[PDB]
RNA sequence: UCGCCCCUGAA
RNA sequence: CUUGAGUCUCGUAGAGGGGGGUAGAAUUCCAGGUGUAGCGGUGAAAUGCGUAGAGAUCUGGAGGAAUACCGGUGGCGAAGGCGGCCCCCUGGACGAAGACUGACGCUCAGGUGCGAAAGCGUGGGGAGCAAACAGGAUUAGAUACCCUGGUAGUCCACGCCGUAAACGAUGUCGACUUGGAGGUUGUGCCCUUGAGGCGUGGCUUCCGGAGCUAACGCGUUAAGUCGACCGCCUGGGGAGUACGGCCGCAAGGUUAAAACUCAAAUGAAUUGACGGGGGCCCGCACAAGCGGUGGAGCAUGUGGUUUAAUUCGAUGCAACGCGAAGAACCUUACCUGGUCUUGACAUCCACGGAAGUUUUCAGAGAUGAGAAUGUGCCUUCGGGAACCGUGAGACAGGUGCUGCAUGGCUGUCGUCAGCUCGUGUUGUGAAAUGUUGGGUUAAGUCCCGCAACGAGCGCAACCCUUAUCCUUUGUUGCCAGCGGUCCGGCCGGGAACUCAAAGGAGACUGCCAGUGAUAAACUGGAGGAAGGUGGGGAUGACGUCAAGUCAUCAUGGCCCUUACGACCAGGGCUACACACGUGCUACAAUGGCGCAUACAAAGAGAAGCGACCUCGCGAGAGCAAGCGGACCUCAUAAAGUGCGUCGUAGUCCGGAUUGGAGUCUGCAACUCGACUCCAUGAAGUCGGAAUCGCUAGUAAUCGUGGAUCAGAAUGCCACGGUGAAUACGU
């Protein structure tokens, strides 16, 4: 994809940042892997999974990662324009719009991928097993997948010139 | 040029040009290749359906003709012609061969054609 | 496994045969490396040999040792579909090997005095099968020819057989005998 | 062990010897003792510049007192009273005279005992375990080296266990006899226990140290192998 | 084809 | 009203269901014939069966059960399920024109019917197989798998029970949504001029798109996308059990809990690991060979045991001739006793004395107390500096304890061809790809291909050394051409030659042919001293084993403080009734002993080796040259060889044990040194079960030297001599 780390408005944040294991032919081996995203406050955010034999180069990797994993966002207000109730991997996600003065109110991922993504007044909620991991699967059912206003008024429009044409 | 020059012996020289000229046969056709491509042509799918793919996780156009398994991605301008070049080799001759070839005998005259508006 | 050709050994003429066959048969009869006190006996029992027989100088061993050997040595492997160890007809270089060996066997068995009048003796015994190294012979192929089941390791081989064009009975084996 | 550290000609006629002399038959013995004596307590009096590694050249007669150093701007100090101290040291045990000679001039990224003792001090403030390593690979790497390999052992936090931490960037092939491969050691003594570190930096790469620059002797190339003469 | 079991724990 | 549903008509195909007939093959029984000593079974066996005539083989007769092939993801049924052939009765499905009915439909708790196999009751039938059962076998045991028999049962009729991983682990019905290939069965069309070419329905496999799924995968016959109705689940174990009800003749089936107890249980997938899973490839891994050990004695270590101590640590291989490269005292940590306490060893502080030198006594010395003598370096002449003793503390010392606090070092798989990483892509992820595959090599080696592209470590690589030939330098080394001769490289001469050892030449699949994708490579060939990682070293990865080592050394914590520290004399380490590991020496004539005789290499050396000459049976001692050296000495190489003998005996083999007499090295050799001399003369006549090494200058065997060392090698380490067998083949 293309950047969503860009100077005098970058907002660097972290996710998840855990090791996973590999079993070797001798020992066994620790891959330091983490999710990541940065944000602009106004949307364009992503993900990466690095792989390290350290921590700091385990976030490096993932927001290198994070970059060639933008999704494109655009809103009005502090909060997402349409509901999303899309479920993608086996933690159900769900997402309403809610108006402005109720916080994000979220102790997962969707705490802070609901910050960075220009969003801040979101209400959301999550059933199914606990695992932060997949949460973050928000990017698909929400950021991703939205209606705006002038979406869905070209549908109204399009019908309108069809009829004429005939 | 130097292989002789600076491996002065035969249980060097001689190993150098065996390893080397078995690498340029394949890679020598690549190494033509100038800067970041901004445009990729196709004539198949079996192994040229990777261009679908990372050239549109870039969004490097990629100009796809009809194909009997598949459906183009990226900014397309489907022209005759299938994949496998294994029994379209000879249809590419004057097919695609006449019009993205040809495809830069047009663009050369436009090219000049828009440079002679921002000069003045 | 096993990569490529075994060694072959060059070895000199014989100062009193010329022979690299015979100089074998002081090889045999070396103990603790030493060609110098073997070459002794070697002489030592050839003279034996030209007396209490007529024979010549290539016939005091080789006709002697052509009635030591067999030409079939059953060997060992645990495989054979019967748990069987096979017979394997052996090659003419190994039939030297064995003859030789033996009679110098049998001179272990023997106290008669020296090491040169006990295989000479056995060899002037061991032209008309009357010795007791031919007796050695009679154990390795009197078990040989009286009983086979081929080097064919059957349930393994069956297999292969059927698959090629449809038998049971002994064939070549088109699949393994893994 | 898991490592068994070949260098034991890696620094014989591929680089140069760290302490050259001869000794004869009975001789032998004392050379050996005095040298090293010598070392201990130089090494420890010296600290205020970056010691590169002392070297000693006997000529039997003198000893010579060769300290090389990344910073010899210290070592001189104000005239010759700095250093005359120090020669006086290898003068006592060492039974033969001594002689003040040159340190080495040049960036402080090159020698593996200059990337050691540096990050073994920091690890003696107590800042920095693994991340010390990282820093002073990027400074050897950015300028000087052709690779290095740096060994620590892990101890950090107050932790109880044995751990490796080990870092590499750039090759260092450990067996290449046309390179000049460096490799020295320090130990820090922390109070969370003791931090073995091993650099190895991989300075040549087709370019010996006494596998290049020397004089070898012999084919003169002359017919007639003088004799005496006259018959008698 | 030649039966054939049994094995306290955290690096 | 007709699109849903249903009927009518005409055909179509099929192991649909039920009943009754009928054929042959095979096994078995019975009968007869032929023929004789085995049969049968098994990995081997045994039980069993045979001269009273089996097995096999042939002929006749009889009976029971099942129908080889056919035969296929082929077909039919609601499911369960259903196979030789024929008849009868009978059900379902589908297609084709039309024709008709006119939502009459869909589903369904209850209810009702159908139920593989086993089982149960009743009556028939009984060949084979087979629970049970009985011998045999395998196994430590084997109430089993295995073998030989064999009963209920399986089979038929009728009734009953109603279960099954009753499966597509997928409720049924209706509706939709890319396609491709095959199978099967109707029917329309096309010079049907092609068994078929093009359609269109029914059913059935395989593949796979979208989508779905956590993934595997499902994928128009859905696990896709919808609706309708019903059934079920709601953590696992407890338990499909208990309790009650229901059903059954019963066996049991059916409905169906709770107490209690646990923090998981469980599904799918990932990487490695393992498999008496498979495929592939190597190594003395095996086969084929050669030589040992375990037997015996001695040497050496260890365990056990004992002792005041038998100092400690190591624990298959990778501990146990290991750390220990020689343990008389010391060493030495251990014991017993003597003895000291900021100390034997350190710094600093204070005092005196410079340290010392030669001697005395007591004592086992450690020491303790003296007797004389010394006044260097600087000085202010006191004092200090080195240094010594004593005092005092802060301290010092500790092979004291933790290798589950650690460093450093090492072994280990393994000289293994593997082991990773960056970047991109694929996957929600763990991860994967690469690194896999097709060839090939010793090699992740090289080539080709393939979502991989690159790179690092390891292999290889470059380094040494050796196999040749050349170059230098020729003394203490060589001696041809040249002379002496003393005939000896002993002297001159000659540097040619060998030799030394520094530097080069060389080998690379380089070249020739074939083979191999024309690729790598492989097989022969040539040239050469040598061909195909030339041979041998160094080279031993990243790691794993909390492997070992606080006792080489280092060090976090802990402990001892007129001591656990320190020093000394004696003793213990070499006890000992034994066991185990690693070696060495024999058991002999290919040898022993006596004579004479052949040639070595590589190291060592003024606490040393020591020629010569003298003496000693000897070990060795005296006398003494030489040598820090291609000088001289250790050094006489030994097996070997030519002769003398002995004759297969426990001996002319073998050498243990002990005594006496001597030697040497040391202050001194008593436990606890080695060598020699003479005597005594051992066990053993060549070693089970078992187990180990080795594919060539190796094995084998024979000596020699070195380190450690005042003085102790059957050990370790190194050097040469002579010098194989065997390898089809994995």
């Amino acid at each position: 994809a293309h950047i969503e780390k860009q100077a005098g408005e970058l907002q660097e944040k972290l996710i998840a940042v855990n090791r996973v294991s590999k079993t070797v032919k001798g020992g066994r081996i620790f891959s330091f892997t983490a999710l990541t995203v940065v944000g602009d406050g106004n949307g364009r955010v992503g993900f990466g999974y690095g792989k390290a034999r350290e921590v700091p180069a385990a976030i490096q990797k993932a927001m290198e990662k994070a970059r060639r994993n933008m999704i494109n966002v655009a809103l009005n207000n502090g909060t997402l324009q349409h509901p999303v109730k899309g479920v993608h991997t086996g933690s159900r996600v769900f997402m309403q719009p809610a108006s402005e003065g109720t916080g994000i109110i979220a102790g997962g991922a969707m705490r802070a991928v609901l910050e960075v993504a220009g969003v801040h007044n979101v209400l959301a909620k999550a059933y199914g097993s606990t695992n932060p991991i997949n949460v973050v699967r928000a990017t698909i059912d929400g950021l991703e997948n939205m209606n705006s206003p002038e979406m869905v008024a070209a549908k109204r429009g399009k019908s309108v010139e069809e009829i004429l044409g005939k | 040029q130097d292989g002789t020059f600076d491996k002065l012996t035969k249980k060097e020289a001689l190993m150098r040009t065996r390893e080397l000229e078995k690498l340029e046969n394949s890679l020598g056709g690549i190494k033509d290749m100038g800067g970041l491509p901004d445009a990729l042509f196709v004539i198949d799918a079996d192994h040229e359906h990777i261009a679908i793919k990372e050239a549109n996780n870039l969004g490097i156009p990629v100009f796809a003709i009809v194909d009997t398994n598949s459906d183009p991605d990226g900014v397309d301008f489907v022209i005759p012609g299938n994949d496998d070049a294994i029994r379209a080799v000879t249809l590419y001759l004057g097919a695609v061969a006449a019009t993205v070839r040809e495809g830069r005998s047009q663009d050369l005259a436009s090219q000049a054609e828009e440079s002679f508006v921002e000069a003045e | 496994p096993r990569r490529r050709v075994i060694g072959q050994r060059k070895i000199l003429p014989d100062p009193k045969f010329g022979s690299e066959l015979l100089a074998k048969f002081v090889n045999i009869l070396m103990v603790d490396g030493k060609k110098s006190t073997a070459e002794s006996i070697v002489y030592s029992a050839l003279e034996t040999l030209a007396q209490r027989s007529g024979k010549s100088e290539l016939e005091a061993f080789e006709v002697a040792l052509e009635n030591v050997r067999p030409t079939v040595e059953v060997k060992s492997r645990r495989v054979g579909g019967s748990t069987y160890q096979v017979p394997v007809e052996v090659r003419p270089v190994r039939r030297n090997a064995l003859a030789m060996r033996w009679i110098v066997e049998a001179a272990r068995k023997r106290g008669d005095k020296s090491m040169a009048l006990r295989l000479a003796n056995e060899l002037s015994d061991a032209a008309e099968n009357k010795g007791t190294a031919v007796k050695k012979r009679e154990d390795v192929h009197r078990m040989a020819e009286a009983n086979k089941a081929f080097a064919h390791y059957r349930w393994l081989s069956l297999r292969s057989f059927s698959h090629q064009a449809g038998a049971s009975s002994k064939q070549p084996a088109l699949g393994y005998l893994n | 062990g898991q490592k068994v550290h070949p260098n034991g000609i890696r620094l014989g006629i591929v680089k140069p010897w760290n302490s050259t002399w001869f000794a004869n038959t009975k001789e032998f013995a004392d050379n050996l003792d005095s040298d090293f004596k010598v070392r201990q307590y130089l090494t420890k009096e010296l600290a205020k510049a970056s010691v590169s590694r002392i070297v000693i050249e006997r000529p039997a007669k003198s000893i010579r007192v060769t300290i090389h150093t990344a910073r010899p701007g210290i070592v001189i100090g104000k005239k010759g009273e700095d250093v005359e101290k120090l020669r006086k040291v290898v003068a006592d045990i060492a039974g033969v005279p001594a002689q003040i000679n040159i340190a080495e001039v040049r960036k402080p990224e090159l020698d593996a005992k200059l990337v050691a003792d540096s990050i073994t001090s920091q690890l003696e403030r107590r800042v920095m375990f693994r991340r010390a390593m990282k820093r002073a690979v990027q400074n050897a790497m950015r300028l000087g080296a052709k690779g290095i390999k740096v060994e620590v052992s892990g101890r950090l936090g107050g932790a109880e266990i044995a751990r490796t931490e080990w870092y590499r960037e750039g090759r260092v092939p450990l067996h290449t006899l046309r390179a000049d491969i460096d490799y020295n050691t320090s130990e820090a003594h922390t109070t969370y226990g003791v931090i073995g570190v091993k650099v190895w930096i991989f300075k040549g790469e087709i370019l010996g140290g006494m596998a290049a620059v020397e004089q070898p002797e012999k084919p003169a190339a002359q017919p007639k192998k003088q004799q005496r003469k006259g018959r008698k």
